[PDB]
């Protein structure tokens, strides 16, 4: 239960980066070394079910209200707000699963907008402010509801 | 202003109906 959340960060942010055609470890340094779990892990079953997660919230999402990368508008000094502003809109109502999936879906979303404008190295940035808030801010609802063994079980 | 806002809504009914419990 809970050994390293930033992993799953990482992971999750450098999959959908990978899918868009941007490379993690290009620009993340994810504040040690790429490796993540090869197969077997209970931290790497965590990652399996939020990118499971991630691909259907963000597929309900981009067939009603159509991709987020080409909706949203970061810069290099209103980033950091522009990730605040929607997580904090996102979990002021409470935060939830459904959140947290947008909460992952919202950060690689940015990395990859980042990207294509001209802020590579805010997917990292982003990646601190995504894994901060989800150990310091959702982290506490993680393991109040079950935390990432439920929405694994209800994901996976 | 008025493209964070909105995107907040549209991740927040998504995860509604992507949110549950347990089972």
């Amino acid at each position: 239960m809970s050994q390293s959340n930033r992993e799953l960060v990482v992971d999750f942010l450098s999959y959908k980066l990978s899918q868009k055609g941007y490379s993690w470890s290009q620009f993340s340094d994810v504040e040690e070394n790429r490796t993540e779990a090869p197969e077997g892990t209970e931290s790497e079953a965590v990652k399996q079910a939020l990118r499971e997660a991630g691909d259907e919230f963000e597929l309900r999402y981009r067939r009603a209200f159509s991709d987020l990368t080409s909706q949203l508008h970061i810069t290099p000094g209103t980033a950091y707000q522009s990730f605040e502003q929607v997580v904090n809109e996102l979990f002021r109502d409470g935060v939830n699963w459904g959140r947290i999936v947008a909460f992952f879906s919202f950060g690689g979303a940015l990395c990859v907008e980042s990207v294509d404008k001209e802020m590579q190295v805010l997917v990292s940035r982003i990646a601190a402010w995504m894994a901060t808030y989800l150990n310091d801010h959702l982290e506490p609802w993680i393991q109040e509801n079950g935390g990432w063994d439920t929405f694994v079980e209800l994901y996976g | 202003g008025g493209t964070m806002e909105n995107l907040s809504r549209r991740l927040k009914v998504t995860g509604d109906l992507f949110d549950i419990m347990s089972g």
